[PDB]
């Protein structure tokens, strides 16, 4: 959760070179010039007459560096060497044709960061998977849907492969992973019809809360009591919370509570 | 004697087949095989770095 950049806006990488590398009297973020002595007076005169004109050809630079940074292509303790090799190679081949392609990339990466601030993977899973049962073609087709629709919005949620299965993960930094492959493998003797493996009752217990699905059939009880369940845990905790802060006005009492309370 | 000579008293003790005993309780006394600690969520749900 490090500062990839030391911009305060982690994107628009022109805006975070703006930062870096420009006087902190020309940026925005958010006197009586007159009674100012002759020297600062007449140099601010002369300045605003004929302006200074500048390269803008390190400003280029670093702004295409953080953008690499941002991207992650370059790692934070060499981007002052890819600053200089940047540097070096534009030097070395510098025109106007150059300065507008650099230019051309700054505006096409600025966009692509900002539009940018696991599905692939999830229809390869299930074009492997078989798509006809001869248990009934609804269940399944529903609880498929189902998968789609979870993993689709869950906020941070990643499938990927691991050699010959498929996983599914909660989240980046979790502990919660679920065998996409063996839990299907499972369920498919039994879509139409206790003997369910722990990693398909996690899969089950994950995707209840979001799923069509027939309550005759066999996962049709299974996913209506597991959304029981769970709607008992969730008033569980806070019939749980209530109780322990009006007991607190001791551990013991959190011993006592949760033991008659599981 | 009436020509004692002083004294520097030093006690001690000898125990010959004890085992000390230092029981993993609350109020050090045995309620039971199981103590009041131990079956705690503190020493039971959390790994404890004992020294």
């Amino acid at each position: 959760e490090a500062p990839r950049s030391l911009g305060p806006a982690p994107s628009n990488p022109s805006l975070q070179a703006l930062f870096q590398s420009q006087p902190s009297a020309e940026q925005e973020w958010h006197g009586d010039f007159g009674s100012q002595p002759q020297a600062n007076r007449f140099g601010a005169i002369l300045e605003a007459v004929v302006p200074p004109r500048s390269d803008p050809t390190h400003e280029k630079v670093l702004a295409i560096v953080n953008a690499l940074l941002e991207t992650q292509a370059i790692r934070r303790d060499e981007a002052g060497q890819m600053y200089t090799a940047l540097l070096q190679r534009v030097a070395r081949y510098n025109s106007v044709n150059v300065q507008g392609n650099l230019d051309r990339l700054i505006q096409d990466v600025k966009e692509a960061l900002a539009q940018r601030e696991s599905v692939v993977a999830l229809n390869a899973f299930l074009s492997t998977q078989p798509a006809v049962v001869e248990r009934g073609q609804e269940n399944y087709v529903a609880f498929v849907s189902a998968l789609k629709l979870m993993v689709t919005e869950a906020p941070q949620s990643e499938v990927y492969q691991a050699g010959p299965s498929f996983f599914f993960q909660t989240s980046r930094h979790g502990s919660q992973t679920v065998n996409l492959s063996q839990a299907f493998d499972n369920l498919r003797p039994l879509w139409g019809v206790s003997l369910l493996t722990p990693n398909t009752r996690l899969l089950l217990l994950l995707i209840a809360p979001f799923t069509g699905i027939s309550r005759d059939s066999y996962l049709g009880h299974l996913l209506t009591l597991y959304r029981e369940t769970i709607g008992n845990t969730r008033v569980d905790e806070t019939t749980y919370n209530e109780i322990t802060e009006v007991s607190r006005a001791d551990a013991s009492n959190l011993q006592a509570t949760l033991n008659y309370l599981l | 004697d009436p020509r004692h000579a002083l004294r520097d008293p030093e006690r001690k003790f000898l125990c010959d087949r004890t085992l000390w005993r230092i029981p993993f309780s609350s109020n050090f006394m045995s309620m039971g095989s199981l103590t009041d600690l131990g079956q705690n969520l503190l020493y039971a749900n959390a790994a404890h770095a004992l020294d």
